[PDB]
C-alpha cells in the first residue's frame, strides 16, 4: 500500500498528458520537394526541415573545424544527410531566419542583416554561436520522429 | 513530572499476567463475545435509541407534510 | 409550476459498484454528439487524445481530428488562418462567444456538456429522461411558441427542440438508431465525458476493498495480541488487617 | 547512555509517544483525537499536490481543476481524497467534541479553549478551501455568507469591502482566499502542539472519569497499535468515500462555472457547517442570526462554567446522558433543517430545534446534574 | 494614471476619450468599437508580436513600460540612444533597414531615428530641439 | 500563591528561552545576527503573504500580476522591494552568522551546527524559486541554466529534471509547483530553527573568548532584549534605505522584462549570493565536477567541526589562523566579483586560483596553522 | 429607461398587498421619471429586452 501511494503521488508530479501531447509534436510526412525549407511550430519554437542534395553538401564539406566561430563540422550532426532539420530561433534576439539567401546561399536574419550558413552556421553576423539542433530518431523515409 | 514511579500510592496489590505468546489472541471471541455484546446493548439502548426514534418520526412527517403543502387544493 | 417530477433508476450497465462502462456504448455515444449534439453544444474540456484507449484506436482518433478545421495562429505575417486539426486539439465550439449562442437559440444559452451529467440531480437519468421524456403540453398550460414541454425540465419550459427521433443518424456497426438507443448511448458517452477516470476508479477501489480485507483482521489481531498482555491480567489485594 | 532519555529530539517524543502513562481503560472513542491529527497530515499532503497545478485566477481556475481531474496523472485521486478528507475531518473533529462533552473533558479548559480555537480556524479553513475550486456554489455561499456577515451597523460594510476586496467577489478574493486557505493549517498544526502540551501536564481523561493513576500503561506499544488500528479503519471508510461514492457527499451545483448572474434556486455550504446554518436563519433578524451563530459555536466555550454534579463523566447519570442523547438528535435535526428550504414547516422545525439546542446546553444540563446530586443523597 | 500626475480628471478624460478601443461582444455576439474610458489602458499598435515584426522591418519594437528599468544606464541610456544617431565609420557596411547608433548593443539598431528639430508643437510654448524633446520622453520613461 | 512566569507551561517555555535564560555577558555586536535572522523570517513571512494575495502562478497572467502589484495595489511596490531586498538582507545576515561561527569557534555545537547547515540549504532552495517566480527573462534563464546543470548526474540526471521541471523543459507546470514549495518552504525553515534554538539551549551559547562563560553570566532580559530591539531597528534602516532610495542596484535590470524562450541574455548570472558557488561550477570544465564541488563546498563547511585541531576554540589567540581567515573571506569576494563576470580573459585562471586557494584553506592551512600555534605556543 | 407617464399613472395606481414581493413602487424609484435597475433575468443572466 505505501509504496502504491508514493508512486502515485510522485508520478502525479511527472509530465501531464497535455505537456505529452505538446512534445513530441511533429511527425513528419515526405509533402517537402527536394530544396525547400518549411517550418513547424514544434515545442514553441519554429522548425525547420530542409531536404539537401549531395552537391551543396559536398560543397560545404570544405569549411575546416579550426576556422570555424563555433567548431562542429558538417559530417556527423546528420544521420540523413538529405534531410536537414533546424530549429529556426537567434541567439541575438530569437528571431526567425529564411533561407537560400546571401553569396553562400544560406538562412538570413531580417530583423538583422546576419547571413547564418545553409547548415545552420553563424557564417557572418554578431550572433555568438549556430542554430541549434534537435534530437530525432529514424522510421521509414515518409516518417521521422522528433523529440 | 507525570513520568512513571511518582504517579499514586498503591499498597497491598498483586498483579498477574501472561506472556501474549503462550495465550490466544481470541480466547472464545464469539462464545464470550456476543452476550456481552447483547449485555453493553441492554444496558445503553434505552438512553441512546428513542430520541434517534423521534428522529426518524419528524423526518417522515416533515417530508409528508412538505410534499402534502406543494399539493394543491382540489 | 413548483412541483417537479423527479427522474428514476434506470438499470445502467455501469450502474453497480464493480461494474464499469460499456465502451462500445461510448463509442456510439461519441458518434452521436459529433452527428448531433455538437452543433448547438460545447465539450471544452475534453481533447481527441482522451478518446485514444477509451473506445477509438490512434489512427481512428488522428482521422477524426484531421477531419476538423482549428483556428491556428498567429502567421508570421500576423494572422490567424485555418489548418486541419491533430490528436491535441479539443472539442470544437459550435460558436465564439456565449452571446451569439443566445442569439442563435432563441435567447437561451445552450450548456457545455464536459460535466452535464455531474451538474444534475439524476445524472444520466435525468438526461436520458429528458432527451426521451418529450410529449405535448396538458391542458391549463399554454406555453410561448419556440418552448417546448419537457416535464423532467425544471421549470417545464425548454428552449431545446427535440433532437432525438427513429434514425436520426447511422451506427458504422450495424445497430438500430431507435429514440431510445440514441439516448442511452449519448448518456453512457456523456458519463464518462464528465468521469473519464471511472473505470480505473472502480478498479483502484476493487484492489483496495481485497487489500482491506486482508489487513483488517491481521492489524486486529495483532492489537488483540499486545493487548491480550493486559485483557488476561488479574488483580488481587492483600489488606493486612 | 540512552538516546530515548537523553538525546534532547528523542527525550519529547519519548514523553509524548513512548513512555507517556496512559489511562488503561480508554475506548476507541480517543483514537479519534490522533485520527485527527493523521487527517491534517493527509489534507496537508494532498493539499500540497493540489497547489503544483491550482492556478488562482477568476479566469482559469475551473478550468485549472479540470486540468488536474482530466490530464494530471491520478490527479483525480488526489482532489476526491482531498474533499472527502476535509468530510473525514469534520466527522473525526464531531466526535472528538463530542468525546470531550460526554466524558467531561472539557475540565481540562485550557485544552479544551485551544480546542475551540482549532475549530473556528478549521471551520474558517474549509470555508476559503469551498470556496477556491470557482463554481457556481463556492461564488454564490461566499456572497451570501458573507454579505451576511456585513450585517454589523456601521462596522460591517467597511469590513466586507476590506474581505473581498473589492465591491462584491471577485478575483482578489479569490487569490486571498488561496492565500489564506493554504497558510492556516500550519497554524493550525501549531495550535495542535500547544493542545497536545497543554493536555500532556495532566494526562487523559478515562471513560469513568476517576483517577486512572493506580492503573496506567505506556502509550507504547499498547496505543500505538490501537492508534494504527485506528487510523486504518479511517483509511478504509475514506478510500470508500473516494472510490465508490465520490460525490454522495459533495454538490453537483459546484460543477457549473461559475456565473455571477446565474443565482441557483437553493443556496447551501457543505454539510458540516450546514447545522449552524439551521441556526442562523431560525431568527429573523440578521443581527440576531449572525450573534446566534456566534453563541452556537461559542457556547462550547461555555461549557466548562455549566458543571454542576460532583461527578465528571456521564457513565453514572443516567438522566443526563438521556438529555445528550436529545441534543445529538437535535443537532441531527439541525442539520436536515438546514438542507431543507425555508419553507413550511421547516421554519417552525427550525426554530424549535434551535431553541431547545439552546436550552438543552444552558439551562436543562445543570438542572439534570443538581437533579442527580440530590437524587444521590450528597446535596 | 495620468490624473494628479500630469493632467487633471477632466483633461485625461478628454484625451482617453480620442482613443478608440476595441470592446464586446455586444448581445448580437460580435466585437464592436467604442471611445476609451479612464480605464482604457494605452492601445497597442498592432494585435500581435507577429505583426509588430512584420511591419517593422524584422525588428520587434519592445514594450516601453520598464525599459528604462530593463537597460542598464537607464534614461541616460534612453536620451543617448536617441541623440546618439550618427553616420557609420570607415570599413563597416551597414545594411538598409539598419542605422547606425553606437550606443545600441551591436551598434545595429532597426529603429529610424525618430525624432528631430521640431518633430511636434507643445502647448506650453516650449521650444521644439531634438535635445528637450528627448530629455522629455526620457523623464516620461523614467516615470512610466 | 505562584509565580506565572515560571508555572505556566508555555510561559515556562518562553521564561526558559527568552527572559530567565543565561547569556553570557561579553557577547558581542556579532551575536545580534540569529535574531536579525529570525525577525527578518517574520518580514518574509509577512510580506510574501502580502504578496501572494495578489499573485498567479501563471505564464500568461505572472508577469503582469507583478506589474498590478506593483501599480495597482496600494504600497504593493514597497511590499514587494520589501521582499526582494528582505531576501538580500537575509543572506547579508545569514553570511555573518555563518562567519561569526567559523571565526569563534562555535561549530563545537556539533548538532547546532548541521541543523544549521540544514537550514542554510533550505533557505538557498526557497531563495531560488522565489527569485523564479516574478517569471522574467532572467528568472527563466536561471532556472533553465541551474536545471540543465543539475542533468549531468549519470543515470538518473535527465529522469530527475524532467521529474522537476513537470515536462521537457521550464513552463508553466514548473512555475506552478515552484509557488507551491516557494510558499511551503520557509515554514519548514520556521520548524528548523526551532529545533536549533532546542540545540543551542541545551547547550549553552558561545563568548568571543571561547573560555567557559558559566563564571559570569547576565539573564537575557533586559539586557539582550534591548540590544536585539537597537539591532533590530538599525537592520530596519539599512533594509528601508535600500528600498526606498536604491531599489534596483542589488537585482537585474533584465528581470523586468518578459520571459522568452527564444532570446537568451549574453549575462546569464544568479542572485549575488549564489555568485561565489557560481564561480565554483566554472572553475571546473566538467559538468559533474562543478556539480559535485559545489554541494561539497557547501559539505566542508557542515564537515568544518571534524577538522579542529587546535586546543583553543575561538581565534582570539591565534594570530595566524586569523590571517588565515581573512585570506578565506577575501577569496570569498572575489569568487563573489568572478562569479558576477563573464567566462573571458582572465577571469578563467582567476576563478581557478580563487577555488583551489578556498578549498586550500579550509581543509589543508588550518589545522596546519593550529597545530603550529600549539607548537609555538609550547602545548607540543 | 426614460419612463412614460400613464406608465407611472399605471405603476402608482398598483396596491402592494396584490403584488408578489412586498415591497412600495412609490419609493422604488427616487426620481418617478426615470428607472434605473440591473437588466439580469434572475434565472441565470439572460438579457431581456
Ligand atoms: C461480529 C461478530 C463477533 C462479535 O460480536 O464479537 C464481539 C466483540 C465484542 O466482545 P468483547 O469481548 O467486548 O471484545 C472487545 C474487546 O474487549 C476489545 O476489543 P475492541 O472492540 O475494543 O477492539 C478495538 C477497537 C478499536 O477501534 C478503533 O480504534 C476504531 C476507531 C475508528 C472508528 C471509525 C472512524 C470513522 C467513523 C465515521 C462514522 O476495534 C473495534 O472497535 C473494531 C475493530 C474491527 C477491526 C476489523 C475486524 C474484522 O466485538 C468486537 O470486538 C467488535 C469488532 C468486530 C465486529
Ligand atoms: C497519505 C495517505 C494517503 C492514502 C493512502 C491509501 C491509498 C490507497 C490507494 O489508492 O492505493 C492504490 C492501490 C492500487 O493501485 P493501482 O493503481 O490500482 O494498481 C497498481 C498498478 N500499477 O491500492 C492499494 O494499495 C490497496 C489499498 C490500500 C489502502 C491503505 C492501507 C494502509
Ligand atoms: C452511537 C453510539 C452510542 C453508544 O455506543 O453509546 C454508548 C456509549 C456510552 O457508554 P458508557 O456510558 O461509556 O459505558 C460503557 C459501557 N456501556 O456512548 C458513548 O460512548 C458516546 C459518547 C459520545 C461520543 C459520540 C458523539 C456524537 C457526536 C456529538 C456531536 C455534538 C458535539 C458538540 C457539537 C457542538
Ligand atoms: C422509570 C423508567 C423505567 C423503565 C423500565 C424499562 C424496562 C426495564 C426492564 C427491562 C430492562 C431494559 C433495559 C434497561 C436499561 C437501563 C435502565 C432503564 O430502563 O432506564 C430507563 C431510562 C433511563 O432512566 P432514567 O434516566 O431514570 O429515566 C428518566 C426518563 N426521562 O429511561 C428511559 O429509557 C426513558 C427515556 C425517555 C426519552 C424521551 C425523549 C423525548 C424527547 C426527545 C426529543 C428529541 C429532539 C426532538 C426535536 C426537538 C425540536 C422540535
Ligand atoms: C568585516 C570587517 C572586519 C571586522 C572586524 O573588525 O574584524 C576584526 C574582528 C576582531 O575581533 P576579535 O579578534 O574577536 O576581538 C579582539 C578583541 N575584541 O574580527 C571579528 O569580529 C571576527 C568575526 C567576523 C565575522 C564576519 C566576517 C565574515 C563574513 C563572511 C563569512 C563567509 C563564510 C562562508 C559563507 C558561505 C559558505
Ligand atoms: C614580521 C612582523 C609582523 C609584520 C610587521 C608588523 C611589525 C609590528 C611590530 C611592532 C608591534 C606593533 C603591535 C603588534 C600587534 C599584534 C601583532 C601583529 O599585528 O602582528 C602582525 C600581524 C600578524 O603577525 P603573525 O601572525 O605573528 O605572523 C605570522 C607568523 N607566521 O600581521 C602580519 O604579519 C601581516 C600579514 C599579512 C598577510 C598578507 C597576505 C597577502 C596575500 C593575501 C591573498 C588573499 C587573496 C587570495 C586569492 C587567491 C586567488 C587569486
Ligand atoms: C440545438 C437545437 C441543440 C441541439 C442539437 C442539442 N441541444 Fe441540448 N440544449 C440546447 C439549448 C438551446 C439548451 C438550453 C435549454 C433551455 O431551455 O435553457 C439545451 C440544453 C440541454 C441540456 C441541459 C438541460 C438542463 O436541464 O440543464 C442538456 C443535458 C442537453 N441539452 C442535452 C443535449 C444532448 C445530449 C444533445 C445531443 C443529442 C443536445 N442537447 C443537442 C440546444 C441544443
Ligand atoms: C517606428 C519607426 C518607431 C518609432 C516611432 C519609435 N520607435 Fe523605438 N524602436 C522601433 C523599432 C523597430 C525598435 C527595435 C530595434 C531593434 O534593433 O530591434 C525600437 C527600439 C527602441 C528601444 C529599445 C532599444 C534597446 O536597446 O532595446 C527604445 C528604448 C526605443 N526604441 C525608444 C523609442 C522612443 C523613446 C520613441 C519615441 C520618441 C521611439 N522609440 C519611437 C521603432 C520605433
Ligand atoms: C484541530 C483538530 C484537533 C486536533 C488535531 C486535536 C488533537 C488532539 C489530540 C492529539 C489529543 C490527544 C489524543 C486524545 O486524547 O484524543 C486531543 C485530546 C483532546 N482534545 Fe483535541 N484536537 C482537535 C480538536 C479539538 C477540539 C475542537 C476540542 C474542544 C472541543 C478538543 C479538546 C480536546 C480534549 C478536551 C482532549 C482531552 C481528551 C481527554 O483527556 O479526554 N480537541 N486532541
Ligand atoms: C496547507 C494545506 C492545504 C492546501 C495547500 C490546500 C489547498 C487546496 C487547494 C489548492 C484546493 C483547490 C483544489 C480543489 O478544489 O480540488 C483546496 C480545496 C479544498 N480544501 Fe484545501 N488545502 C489545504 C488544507 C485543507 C484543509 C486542512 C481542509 C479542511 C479543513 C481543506 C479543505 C478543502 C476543501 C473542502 C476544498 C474544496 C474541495 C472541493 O473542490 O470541493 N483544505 N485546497
Ligand atoms: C535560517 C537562518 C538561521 C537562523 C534563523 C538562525 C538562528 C539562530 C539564533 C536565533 C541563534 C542564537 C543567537 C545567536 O547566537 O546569534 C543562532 C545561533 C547559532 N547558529 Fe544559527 N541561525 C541560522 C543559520 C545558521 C547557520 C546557517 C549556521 C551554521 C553555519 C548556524 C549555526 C549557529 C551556531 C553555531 C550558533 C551558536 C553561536 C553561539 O552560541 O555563539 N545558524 N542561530
Ligand atoms: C512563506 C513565506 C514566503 C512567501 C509567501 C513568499 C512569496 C513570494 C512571492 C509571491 C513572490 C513573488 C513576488 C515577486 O517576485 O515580485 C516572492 C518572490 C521572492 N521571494 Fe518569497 N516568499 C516567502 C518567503 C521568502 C523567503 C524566506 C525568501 C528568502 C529570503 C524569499 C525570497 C524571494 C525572492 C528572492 C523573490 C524574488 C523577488 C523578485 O525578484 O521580485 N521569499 N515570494
Ligand atoms: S537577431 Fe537574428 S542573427 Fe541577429
Amino acid at each position: 500500500a505505501a509504496k502504491n501511494v508514493v508512486s502515485q503521488f510522485v508520478s502525479s508530479m511527472s509530465a501531464s498528458a497535455d505537456v505529452l501531447a505538446m512534445s513530441k509534436i511533429e511527425i513528419k510526412l515526405s509533402d517537402i520537394p527536394e530544396g525547400k525549407n518549411m517550418a513547424f511550430k514544434w515545442r514553441g519554437k519554429p522548425l525547420f526541415v530542409r531536404h539537401r542534395t549531395k552537391k551543396e553538401i559536398d560543397q560545404e564539406a570544405a569549411v575546416e573545424v579550426s576556422q570555424l566561430r563555433d567548431p562542429q563540422h558538417d559530417l556527423d550532426r546528420v544521420k540523413k544527410p538529405e534531410w536537414v532539420i533546424l530549429i529556426g530561433v537567434c541567439t541575438h534576439l530569437g528571431c526567425v531566419p529564411i533561407a537560400n539567401a546571401g553569396d553562400f546561399g544560406g538562412y538570413y536574419c531580417p530583423c538583422h542583416g546576419s547571413h547564418y550558413d545553409a547548415s545552420g552556421r553563424i557564417r557572418k553576423g554578431p550572433a555568438p554561436l549556430n542554430l541549434e539542433v534537435p534530437a530525432y530518431e529514424f522510421t521509414s523515409d515518409d516518417v521521422v520522429v522528433v523529440g | 513530572g507525570r513520568e512513571f514511579g511518582n504517579l499514586a500510592r498503591i499498597r497491598h496489590v498483586i498483579s498477574y499476567s501472561l506472556s501474549p505468546f503462550e495465550q490466544r489472541a481470541f480466547p472464545s471471541y464469539f462464545s464470550k463475545g456476543i452476550p456481552n455484546v447483547l449485555r453493553r446493548t441492554r444496558e445503553r439502548i434505552l438512553r441512546v435509541a428513542p430520541p434517534f426514534v423521534v428522529v426518524y418520526l419528524i423526518y417522515t412527517w416533515g417530508n409528508q407534510e412538505f410534499e402534502q403543502s406543494k399539493r394543491k387544493n382540489p | 409550476s413548483d412541483l417537479e417530477l423527479h427522474p428514476p433508476s434506470y438499470p445502467w450497465s455501469h450502474r453497480g459498484l464493480l461494474s464499469s462502462l460499456d465502451h462500445t456504448s461510448i463509442r456510439r455515444g461519441f458518434q452521436v454528439y459529433k452527428q448531433v449534439c455538437s452543433s448547438c453544444h460545447s465539450m471544452d474540456y475534453v481533447a481527441y487524445r482522451h478518446l485514444v484507449g477509451v473506445c477509438y484506436t490512434e489512427e481512428e482518433a488522428k482521422a477524426l481530428a484531421e477531419e476538423v478545421e482549428v483556428q491556428d495562429g498567429p502567421n508570421d505575417d500576423g494572422e490567424m488562418f485555418m489548418r486541419p486539426g491533430k490528436l491535441s486539439d479539443y472539442f470544437p465550439k459550435p460558436y465564439p462567444n456565449p452571446e451569439a449562442a443566445r442569439a442563435a437559440n432563441n435567447g437561451a444559452l445552450p450548456p457545455d456538456l464536459s460535466y452535464i451529467v455531474r451538474a444534475r440531480h439524476g445524472g444520466e437519468d435525468y438526461v436520458f429522461s429528458l432527451l426521451t421524456g418529450y410529449c405535448e403540453p396538458p391542458t391549463g398550460v399554454s406555453l410561448r411558441e419556440g418552448l417546448y414541454f419537457n416535464p423532467y425540465f425544471p421549470g417545464q419550459a425548454i428552449g431545446m427542440a427535440p433532437p432525438i427521433y427513429t434514425e436520426v443518424l447511422e451506427y458504422d456497426d450495424g445497430t438500430p438508431a431507435t429514440m431510445s438507443q440514441v439516448a442511452k448511448d449519448v448518456a453512457t458517452f456523456l458519463r464518462w465525458a464528465s468521469e473519464p477516470e471511472h473505470d480505473h476508479r472502480k478498479r483502484m477501489g476493487l484492489k483496495m476493498l481485497l487489500m482491506m480485507g486482508l489487513l483488517l483482521p491481521l492489524t486486529y489481531a495483532m492489537k488483540r495480541h499486545k493487548w491480550s498482555v493486559l485483557k488476561s491480567r488479574k488483580l488481587a489485594y492483600r489488606p493486612p488487617k | 547512555t540512552n538516546m530515548r532519555k537523553t538525546h534532547p529530539l528523542f527525550k519529547i517524543i519519548n514523553h509524548s509517544f513512548i513512555d507517556l502513562p496512559a489511562p488503561s481503560n480508554i475506548s476507541s472513542w480517543w483514537n479519534f483525537g490522533s485520527l485527527l491529527g493523521v487527517c491534517l497530515m493527509v489534507q496537508i499532503i494532498t493539499g500540497l499536490f493540489l497547489a503544483m497545478h491550482y492556478t488562482s485566477d477568476t479566469m482559469t481556475a475551473f478550468s485549472s481543476v479540470t486540468h488536474i481531474c482530466r490530464d494530471v496523472n491520478y490527479g483525480w485521486l488526489i482532489r476526491y481524497m482531498h474533499a472527502n478528507g476535509a468530510s473525514m475531518f469534520f466527522i473525526c473533529l464531531f466526535l472528538h467534541v463530542g468525546r470531550g462533552l460526554y466524558y467531561g473533558s472539557y475540565t481540562f479548559m485550557e485544552t479544551w479553549n485551544i480546542g475551540v480555537l482549532l475549530l473556528f480556524a478549521v471551520m474558517a479553513t474549509a470555508f476559503m478551501g469551498y470556496v477556491l475550486p470557482w463554481g457556481q456554489m463556492s461564488f454564490w455561499g461566499a456572497t451570501v455568507i458573507t454579505n451576511l456577515l456585513s450585517a454589523i451597523p456601521y462596522i460591517g460594510t467597511t469590513l466586507v469591502e476590506w474581505i473581498w476586496g473589492g465591491f462584491s467577489v471577485d478575483k482578489a478574493t479569490l487569490t486571498r482566499f488561496f492565500a489564506f486557505h493554504f497558510i492556516l493549517p500550519f497554524i493550525i498544526a501549531a495550535l495542535a502542539i500547544v493542545h497536545l502540551l497543554f493536555l500532556h501536564e495532566t494526562g487523559s481523561n478515562n471513560p469513568t472519569g476517576l483517577n486512572s493513576d493506580a492503573d496506567k500503561i505506556p502509550f507504547h506499544p499498547y496505543y500505538t497499535i490501537k492508534d494504527i488500528l485506528g487510523i486504518l479503519i479511517m483509511f478504509l471508510i475514506l478510500m470508500t468515500l473516494v472510490l465508490f461514492f465520490p460525490d454522495m457527499l459533495g454538490d453537483p451545483d459546484n460543477y457549473m462555472p461559475a456565473n455571477p448572474l446565474n443565482t441557483p434556486p437553493h443556496i447551501k455550504p457543505e454539510w458540516y457547517f450546514l447545522f449552524a446554518y439551521a441556526i442562523l436563519r431560525s431568527i429573523p433578524n440578521k443581527l440576531g442570526g449572525v450573534l446566534a451563530l456566534i453563541l452556537s459555536i461559542l457556547i462550547l466555550a461555555l461549557m466548562p462554567f455549566l458543571h454542576t454534579s460532583k461527578q465528571r463523566s456521564l457513565m453514572f447519570r443516567p438522566i443526563t446522558q438521556i438529555l445528550y442523547w436529545i441534543l445529538v438528535a437535535n443537532l441531527l435535526i439541525l442539520t436536515w433543517i438546514g438542507g431543507q428550504p425555508v419553507e413550511h414547516p421547516f421554519i417552525i422545525i427550525g426554530q424549535l430545534a434551535s431553541i431547545s439546542y439552546f436550552s438543552i446546553i444552558l439551562i436543562l444540563m445543570p438542572i439534570s446534574g443538581i437533579i442527580e446530586d440530590k437524587m444521590l443523597k450528597l446535596y
